[PDB]
């Protein structure tokens, strides 16, 4: 809602697709940081964008490249870069930056050392591609402690969006959007059940309505009631 | 009020030998020390204690825990250290100061615990810790350390920094229009070196003008000094 | 760009064409110097060009975590990175990283750059070591309060100015293509504010309306709106 | 899971008026949930179903396991002819359900204006409180329905209800940042110096400086 409207404005804005920008130089960033403490978040907003945006979306874990062969970094940012910039705009998402972004000085486990003078490599490859290309690369993460203030440079992260812990917003539309689709009763409730959250904090609330499915796949009842909802909410 | 308290710590801690006549005689021997505390603590009741008892005496100085918390747990090997230097310095006054994840600090806590009870040794050096609340350390430490006395500070604000203040002055000069009611109702857990530090550098700020007093706006300047360090930590 | 060079050069290229000889015969080093005003420009464009035209390194102190164990295991900070100094001749230094909550927490690196001028004014056992000034709020007040000014150097730096947005609204327009109706005296001499970099926010804001509009070059109306655009906030 | 689960939710017309003449044990059948054919008929709306029930004189205050009776649930749907049915028979207009919400807050969940004019005309309380200490203008104001507020307003409904963390409609009205809707309960007697459990006034919970006008909207 709002942080896709954040995220929204500052990637489609930049991305419309005009030539114009390699006259006057490339003035929009690129890079956006967001945030969000339920589990691991960032995951539906990457869903909703590719509802709305039917374009390519690298998928990929933020342990992907961790491999002993130590190549996969670079063949990925070539491949994957050269693709983008040569075959259409995409959102590349490179997310979990904070298992990767922590410091390390002993040789011995000095792999995420090896993995950050490669985000060297890309940092300073991403700084001689600030012209003539057609590239989009979000970055987020779910910590504000593990940071590095390379990162933080301006040009690079130019957006810091924070997340609220009840964000009832995020909360009653994504009931609409898990009611549109599934089914419903004229019980069902939402009052309590999205101002509660507001008092006590909770994660994956569209993971605790398909519990309450799975509560109410059981055969025994017909049609789901606020019964698994408030169940749902005290067990998980 | 601090007379009884520090003639009590004076014939606690000053019984043994310097002048001993009177403590190997009777038969008493509590070698353990007292353990500082202080309500407002941060140096009044410990730097005040600390300067007040080097009349006559060896002071060891220990002040902080930063050198175990800001790297990895090395634990008591400093205070093997300081226990064999301790021991190669046994007629002196072992003062640990300013004592502030728990898995290791109950450990090394429970391991200075048994070192500093004298495991090994019998009662020969006096031991005094020192801390800002005397709740935060656990209740275990005070049956094995503290068997000699526990002091508190029951300071009456105006005549405690009054009468600090007025004998700290009455050998000094200062300037006028001291005001006391924003001190005794503001100030908190600072210590005598602080207003003895905010006057050093209230006249002291006046001296960079070259002047000889201090406006009550300058006071109330070198006051927030004392306003954020409460706030501070 | 020229009352700023015109006055750095004596600063930092002082040490450049005069030889070993001019440190036991004439004056030995410039200290330190403080140029007080928002960083909207210029903050590592002066620095950065200067360095350069030196081909030095650019090592920071910026006291805080992640710091403070690379440069050595533990010290005071002004010895590790004096001996990185020793090592490294040529660097050139900038600090850059209320009354109440910053008298304290900027007192810390008051402290670092008090301690620093009086190791470069306590003594000099190699060259080409220097350290700039940046303070921009109370703490400029209450540097001044804390700097001695007998080794301190004085360069006017204009945020709260025009010429110092005509300049560099100058250099930030021979990138890009600008029209020839264009009058910079009103539209960059009447730019208050917050600093200088609302005039870097009025060509990437003003980007925006010059493909908005599908305009290949860049007109005075643009400008207008993204003066209005930067104006929106601060 | 019984037949009168399918006849009254699969749209069962002849066969369920078939059913209920036949046997009148068909007609008050109770399932493990403790409904019979009425809630289930208005869950799926069958309105000449419950026009016949209540026609013949159904119970209405039946209610499930919970105490969920058909004016909660079936004003939880937002039908106006179910509504005008259950309200023509005179059903318990402030029953009090599980959580303690009466029917109001239902009706101005939905945004259901009818329903509201009809439940508040015939006796119901505009300023009741659940087991939440909640009233209808928290979540009537928070979900964003301006008409809702301003029938609320017809029949004198109160703005400064204290919720059980000590909330107001206006502190639900700047959490959602209603601009307009917290404008206009400022400009009808909102107090922007009740504070909550959290100690922090409307002006803090606001953000964009939307208290300074909502202040603004108090002395002027």
């Amino acid at each position: 809602d709002i942080q896709k409207q954040e995220v929204r404005e500052a990637v489609e804005l930049p991305l419309t697709h005009f030539e114009l920008y390699k006259q006057i130089g490339i003035d929009p960033p690129r890079g956006v940081l967001m945030y969000g403490p339920p589990g691991c978040g960032k995951t539906m907003l990457a869903k909703a964008v590719a509802h709305h945006t039917t374009a390519a979306f690298i998928r990929v874990v933020g342990s992907e490249f961790v491999q002993k062969y130590l190549g996969e970094g670079p063949r990925m940012v070539r491949d994957v870069f050269r693709l983008a910039k040569e075959n259409a705009p995409a959102i590349i998402f490179i997310d979990e930056i904070d298992a990767i972004a922590t410091k390390r000085f002993d040789a011995q486990t000095g792999a995420d050392r090896e993995v950050q003078r490669i985000l060297l490599e890309l940092l300073n490859q991403m700084d001689g591609f600030d012209q003539n290309v057609n590239v989009k690369v979000i970055m987020a993460t779910n910590r504000a402690d593990t940071l590095d203030p390379a990162l933080l440079r301006p040009g690079r992260l130019d957006r810091k969006i924070e997340f609220p812990l009840p964000d009832r917003r995020q909360k009653r539309l994504i009931f609409s959007t898990i009611t549109s689709k599934m089914n419903l009763s004229e019980e069902v409730d939402l009052e309590d059940y999205v101002a509660r959250p507001d008092k006590i904090s909770g994660a994956d609330i569209n993971s605790i309505c398909q519990e309450s499915g799975m509560l109410a796949v059981r055969e025994n009842r017909y049609i789901v009631l606020a019964k698994d909802f408030e169940k749902a909410y005290k067990t998980v | 009020g601090l007379d009884n308290q520090i003639q009590e710590i004076k014939e606690s801690v000053e019984l043994p030998l310097t002048h001993p006549e009177y403590y190997e005689e009777m038969g008493i021997k509590p070698p353990k020390g007292v353990i500082l505390y202080g309500p407002p603590g941060t140096g009044k009741t410990l730097l005040a204690k600390a300067v007040a008892n080097q009349t006559s005496a060896t002071f060891l100085r220990v002040v902080g825990s930063e050198l175990i918390q800001k790297y990895l747990g090395d634990g008591p090997k400093l205070v093997r250290e300081l226990f064999r230097v301790a021991e190669e310095h046994a007629p002196s006054i072992v003062f640990i100061d300013e004592i502030d994840g728990e898995r290791e600090i109950q450990r090394t806590m429970l391991e200075l615990l048994n070192q500093l009870d004298g495991f090994d040794s019998r009662g020969d050096v006096k031991v005094i810790m020192a801390t800002n609340r005397i709740e935060t350390l656990d209740p275990a430490l005070i049956r094995p350390g503290r068997i000699d006395r526990k002091i508190e500070f029951p300071l009456p604000d105006e005549k405690t920094k009054k009468r600090i203040f007025q004998i700290h002055t009455s050998r000094m000069t200062l300037a006028d229009d001291v005001t006391l009611d924003d001190l005794i109702m503001a100030k908190d857990d600072l210590s005598g070196a602080d207003i003895k530090a905010i006057c050093t550098e209230a006249g002291l700020m006046a001296l960079r003008e070259r002047r000889m007093k201090v406006t009550n706006e300058d006071f109330k300047k070198s006051k927030e000094n004392v306003l954020y360090k409460k706030q501070e930590g | 760009l020229d009352k700023q060079i015109k006055e750095i050069k004596e600063v930092i290229e002082l040490p450049v064409k005069h030889p070993e000889l001019f440190e036991a015969l004439g004056i030995a080093q410039p200290k330190g110097v403080l140029l007080y005003g928002p960083p909207g420009t210029g903050k590592t464009l002066l620095a950065r060009a200067v360095a350069h035209h030196t081909d030095c390194t650019f090592i920071r102190v910026s006291g805080s975590e992640l710091v403070q164990k690379f440069i050595g295991e533990g010290a005071r900070m002004v010895r590790e990175l004096f001996v990185m100094a020793r090592e490294h001749a040529p660097s050139i230094i900038f600090m850059d990283e209320r009354l109440e909550g910053g008298s304290g927490g900027d007192s810390e690196v008051q402290r670092t750059m008090l301690e620093l001028l009086n190791q470069l004014d306590g003594f000099e056992a190699t060259k080409n070591i220097k350290v700039i000034m940046a303070t921009n709020r109370i703490d400029i007040l209450d540097s001044a309060l804390l700097r001695p000014g007998r080794i301190d150097r004085k360069i006017e730096f204009p945020p709260p100015n025009e010429e110092a947005r005509l300049d560099i609204l100058k250099i930030h327009s021979r990138k890009m293509n600008l029209t020839r109706g264009i009058n910079l005296r009103k539209i960059a001499e009447l730019m208050p504010g917050a600093s200088g970099a609302e005039v870097k926010g009025v060509c990437t804001e003003a980007g925006m309306y010059a493909l908005r509009e599908r305009r290949v070059h860049v007109t005075q109306e643009d400008f207008e709106m993204a003066v209005a655009k930067v104006m929106q906030k601060d | 899971n019984l037949m009168v689960c399918n006849l009254a939710y699969s749209g069962k017309l002849e066969e369920l008026k078939e059913s209920i003449l036949a046997d009148k044990s068909l007609a008050t059948r109770t399932d493990q949930d403790s409904r019979t054919a009425l809630h289930w008929a208005c869950s799926a709306g069958h309105t000449e179903i419950v026009e016949f029930l209540l026609q013949l004189g159904v119970p209405v205050n039946d209610k499930d396991d919970a105490g969920w009776s058909p004016l909660h649930i079936a004003a939880s749907a937002g039908r106006d002819e179910i509504v005008k049915a259950l309200l023509g028979k005179g059903a318990q207009v402030n029953a009090v359900n599980q959580n303690g919400c009466t029917p109001l807050h239902y009706a101005a969940s939905k945004n259901r204006h009818e329903i509201a004019v009809m439940l508040l005309e015939g006796g119901a309380n505009p300023d009741a409180k659940d087991h939440y200490e909640a009233t209808a203008m928290h979540r009537a104001a928070a979900k964003g329905n301006l008409k809702m507020i301003h029938i609320l307003l017809y029949y004198k409904a109160s703005t400064n209800i204290q919720d059980t963390e000590g909330n107001t409609p206006l502190h639900l009205a700047c959490d959602e940042e209603r601009v307009e809707e917290a404008k206009l309960l400022v400009s009808q007697g909102a107090s922007i110096y009740i504070e909550n459990k959290e100690e922090k006034t409307p002006l803090q919970v606001a953000k964009g400086g939307l208290g300074l006008i909502l202040k603004r909207m108090v002395e002027g």
